């Protein structure tokens, strides 16, 4: 069913299972994982998901696509599916199912017989599926609430959760530092200031000498602050114009789009394709098949994909993607960080002009729901109403997310925290789940804190 | 869609804690539990 | 790229001038409903680990 | 409207993987 307050507090109720299964995927006895390492990859993969495992929860974040991929689509006949029985779209909502399955199955372990996959990394099996148990629960609800069409506010709230509990984590993480301060910010501090330190705040930015060892966190407290000014503007300007409004009775409230609004949504989606292509090319270069002769041949040297000898994420696609890494701190490399902020802002751009269509707002839309909640009529022309009000709708949706996908790139040069890629995606996302969260609801506000 | 009509259950939450609870800490120490 | 950077130019220049910041009141009144939302996020997490660490061993007691 | 949606669902695919 829809109604925006029901949509918010599953994701709430979910939200919580998510920490209670992680703790025996972090580590338990023995386990170790081999390699993995980067930030940009890990917030992405993060949908309220952290350690050393990669992709516990990630099918399950995955599931929403598919659902929309589907329910409001129609070309490629096969409508009505020649199927027994009948009832469709309850049965396009199960083929989607399947499909995350089949994601799923690949990165666990599957036994010998019949097995069509493996023979590289893998495993993660028992690991995954306490995950799997969380996810589970938000799996049943979809089927549920959904029956056939079904969108929700799933998406924003579990990834902007995770890098809060990281930072937490990463603090009770040992650093083979000195035993513990008892309240600086987890490493890099002295054993003399160490037993002075958990006294209370006196010492610290005043004092008479500390730190600089070797530091991995004042980095941490000044990069919030970069993201923190500069989003808070922009969730402010607005577009209003509206007089007379409700109809007679005339009294009236004004209608609020930042245009910032609508416009987040896509830049989401396009960080979170790119970060995890960067981390699993080296798997289709070396260790898959065929490009050996074929990675010389299409590699003229300017750069290509599947680039021969290269060593960590593969050439062509990474390449432009990013300079060293280095935390931003060597990208003089005229020809890596030009082409990265380039790349990202036109990749933005398409995907903010595609969101209009049907999968989010666009003029039409807004001219039917205004039409029921009537302005007044809106002051309009005799009819003409097919432009009027169109012409500030694909400009605006361009405009919001083309702004933030250019911040983005800039951004973690600037200065991303003790993951020094990861902090700033989950912090935008904050700022933007708030306004669903409250204003939405279109009454009170926020569940929880009270009892019963 | 699925076959069952009570599908999703509150009765299936609570079997799938049920299992773990015992996983947790009967074969491993995590509160001065034997060791399996 | 061309058709995306013309459109971002033309929205701005009215964008400015008919938009005002969050006025004052408006940028604190945001920034204080995240900061008490931010808490909630991520010191559960930090409650949970406190509680079952030190069963084992204290270090810390819970 | 299909077309949009496929283009979106390869880019989610790889993330799974």
């Amino acid at each position: 069913k829809i109604q925006f307050k029901e949509k918010v507090l599953w994701t709430a109720i979910t939200l919580f299972i998510f920490l209670v299964c992680c703790q025996i995927p972090l580590f338990g006895i023995m386990s170790s994982d081999s390699a993995d390492p980067f930030y940009w990859m890990r917030v992405i993969l993060a949908s309220n998901r952290g350690t050393l495992m990669e992709l516990g929860i990630s099918p399950i974040v995955t599931s929403g696509l598919i659902m929309q991929l589907l329910a409001g689509a129609k070309i490629i006949e096969v409508g009505d599916t020649p199927k027994d029985r009948a009832l469709f779209n309850g049965a396009q909502k199960l083929f989607g199912m399947i499909i995350t399955i089949g994601q799923s199955i690949v990165y666990v372990m599957t036994g010998m017989y019949g097995d069509p996959s493996e023979m590289g990394a893998g495993i993660c099996l028992l690991i995954t599926i306490q995950l799997f148990v969380a996810g589970l629960i938000v799996l049943l609800l979809d089927e549920l609430l959904q029956k056939g069409y079904g969108l929700g506010s799933g998406i924003s709230l579990f990834i902007a959760t995770n890098i809060c509990e990281t930072i937490v984590w990463k603090a009770f993480s040992p650093t083979t530092v000195n035993t513990g301060r008892g309240m600086e910010f987890e490493g890099a501090i002295i054993a003399l200031f160490h037993l002075l330190a958990t006294r209370t705040d006196k010492v610290r930015a005043l004092r008479e000498a500390f730190y600089r060892q070797n530091l991995p966190n004042l980095m941490n407290l000044i990069a919030t602050i970069f993201v923190f000014a500069v989003v808070i503007y922009f969730q402010g300007f607005r577009v209003d114009l509206p007089i007379k409004s409700a109809r007679y009775r005339g009294q009236y409230n004004t209608y609020p789009i930042k245009l910032f609004y609508t416009s987040n949504i896509p830049i989401i989606l396009q960080s979170a394709l790119v970060s995890n292509l960067y981390v699993i090319s080296q798997m289709l270069s070396a260790r898959f098949s065929g490009n050996l002769l074929v990675s010389l041949l299409g590699t003229w040297s300017d750069t290509s994909s599947g680039g021969p000898a290269r060593a960590y994420p593969v050439g062509g696609l990474c390449h432009y993607l990013s300079p060293p890494e280095s935390f931003g701190s060597v990208l003089e490399d005229p020809v890596h960080a030009v082409v990265y902020i380039v790349f990202m802002l036109g990749s933005c751009a398409f995907f903010s002009k595609t969101w209009i269509e049907v999968s989010g707002s666009s003029a039409k839309d807004v001219a039917k729901q205004l039409k029921e909640q009537q302005m007044v009529m809106r002051g309009h022309r005799e009819t003409s109403m097919v432009h009027e009000l169109n012409r500030y709708i694909p400009t605006a949706a361009a405009f919001g997310g083309l702004c933030i996908g250019a911040l983005s790139v800039l951004a973690d040069f600037l200065g991303a925290i003790g993951s020094g890629t990861g902090i700033l995606l989950a912090v935008t996302i904050i700022y933007q789940y708030f306004e669903i969260f409250v204003k939405e609801q279109s009454e009170v506000g926020s569940m929880g804190a009270l009892l019963f | 869609e699925d076959s069952p009509g009570l599908k999703v259950g509150p009765v299936p939450v609570l079997v799938m804690s049920l299992l773990f609870i015992a996983s947790v800490f009967m074969l491993h120490i995590w509160g001065k539990y034997t060791r399996s | 790229f061309v058709e995306p950077s013309r459109q971002f130019v033309k929205d701005s220049i009215r964008l400015v001038k008919r938009c005002t910041k969050p006025d004052r009141k408006e940028f604190q009144k945001i920034a204080m409903a995240t900061a008490i939302g931010f808490a909630i996020m991520g010191f559960i997490g930090f409650f949970v680990k406190l509680i079952h660490i030190p069963i084992n061993n204290i270090i810390v007691g819970g | 409207v299909f077309i949009v949606s496929v283009g979106s669902f390869i880019s989610v695919l790889f993330i799974v993987i």
